């Protein structure tokens, strides 16, 4: 297979501000109405967060823009989407994005 | 709710140091772990002896810190208690001629 | 090993080890969780892996023995006070 | 938004890069078909930070506060409280650093 349509598009990544976001439970331990403090990997509040578009119609007629880049993992990764109609399934996570390493 | 702060401060500071005193149990103090059994589980005793020292020396010290605080803090209360017992005797039981001792 | 309820037991759950009095408890865990904990970073409440249930951990009671006596002058008789227990473990 | 861990898996690999996946289809003769609907998502990178976590009576975390967010946020991590009483509080010291 490996059918491919790069359809590269210009313009700056549209950013946004995660206000209160990306707070998970970093333990199984059940706690009730207490203030617990840990230093762990998170997405810090008021952060810079890129609203990317995998497919983007900018109207004249059609013009679907397939932009989704290979993206570095860096320290850790957060993800968010709406997608009333699912078009998103999973992620390719890896290193070489090829053989010679494992692939998630 | 701030009128009672004097009392509220006493109760807090007591419960404060206790929390601190407890949390000192979970500190390594240079030992390989804060669980007294893990040092015994992982390591053969002859070395684990030196490890448990750093726990004991750490914890045993950490008591004297707590104890000394209580002694000092009690000595304050001991002073405040006499102030009450003085007021209770002079102010309540008698009538005080001491200006602004009773307020 | 068969679980012990309302009786001082050494225990291990999922590798978590301690010694306490395991009881039925109504505190309510979210599915993925394992432990509960208290303010002091003790292990307060655990969930039985095989049959999901919320089990408290209260380590077995203990307290200062207090020997109440008149002067040994007047008598050799003492009345012992076990502090802060239910009267069973005597 | 509180996120529970789904599965904790033995992965043992370092992942330095990635891309998402898509679901597209085929169409038939109209003036091949691709790019079903529209697609957009959000991405941000993690980072070590100290959060104070407020559980609820049912353990549902609502309020979380970063300590390093601003000089104001670092003091709330000293009192451990989301309520900060009127007054002056001493946040962590600062140092001038060498050029
Ligand atoms: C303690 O034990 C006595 C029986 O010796 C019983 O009557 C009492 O209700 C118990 N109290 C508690 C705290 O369970």
């Amino acid at each position: 297979q490996c059918v491919n349509l790069t359809t590269r598009t210009q313009l700056p990544p549209a950013y946004t501000n995660s206000f209160t976001r990306g707070v998970y439970y970093p333990d199984k331990v059940f706690r009730s109405s207490v203030l617990h403090s840990t230093q762990d990997l998170f997405l810090p509040f008021f952060s810079n967060v890129t609203w990317f578009h995998a497919i983007h119609v900018s109207g004249t007629n059609g013009t679907k823009r397939f932009d989704n880049p290979v993206l570095p993992f860096n320290d850790g990764v957060y993800f968010a989407s709406t997608e009333k109609s699912n078009i998103i399934r999973g992620w390719i996570f890896g290193t070489t994005l090829d053989s010679k390493t494992q692939s998630l | 709710a701030s009128a009672l702060g004097k009392l509220q401060d006493v109760v807090n500071q007591n419960a404060q140091a206790l929390n601190t005193l407890v949390k000192q149990l979970s500190s390594n103090f240079g030992a390989i772990s804060s669980v007294l059994n893990d040092i015994l589980s992982r390591l053969d005793k002859v070395e684990a002896e030196v490890q448990i020292d750093r726990l004991i020396t750490g914890r045993l010290q950490s008591l004297q810190t707590y104890v000394t605080q209580q002694l000092i803090r009690a000595a304050e209360i001991r002073a405040s208690a006499n102030l009450a017992a003085t007021k209770m005797s002079e102010c309540v039981l008698g009538q005080s001629k001491r200006v602004d001792f009773c307020g | 090993t068969n679980l012990v309820k309302n009786k001082c037991v050494n225990f291990n759950f999922n590798g978590l080890t301690g010694t306490g009095v395991l009881t039925e408890s109504n505190k309510k865990f979210l599915p993925f969780q394992q432990f509960g904990r208290d303010i002091a970073d003790t292990t307060d409440a655990v969930r039985d892996p095989q049959t999901l249930e919320i089990l408290d951990i209260t380590p077995c009671s203990f307290g200062g023995v207090s020997v109440i006596t008149p002067g040994t002058n007047t008598s050799n008789q003492v009345a012992v006070l076990y502090q802060d227990v239910n009267c069973t473990e005597v | 938004s509180a996120l529970e861990p789904l599965v904790d898996l033995p992965i043992g690999i370092n992942i330095t890069r990635f891309q998402t996946l898509l679901a597209l289809h085929r169409s038939y003769l109209t003036p091949s078909g691709w790019t079903a609907g529209a697609a957009a998502y959000y991405v941000g990178y993690l980072q070590p930070r100290t959060f104070l976590l407020k559980y609820n009576e049912n353990g549902t975390i609502t309020d979380a506060v970063d300590c390093a967010l601003d000089p104001l946020s670092e003091t709330k991590c000293t009192l451990k409280s989301f309520t900060v009483e009127k007054g002056i509080y001493q946040t962590s010291n600062f140092r001038v650093q060498p050029t």
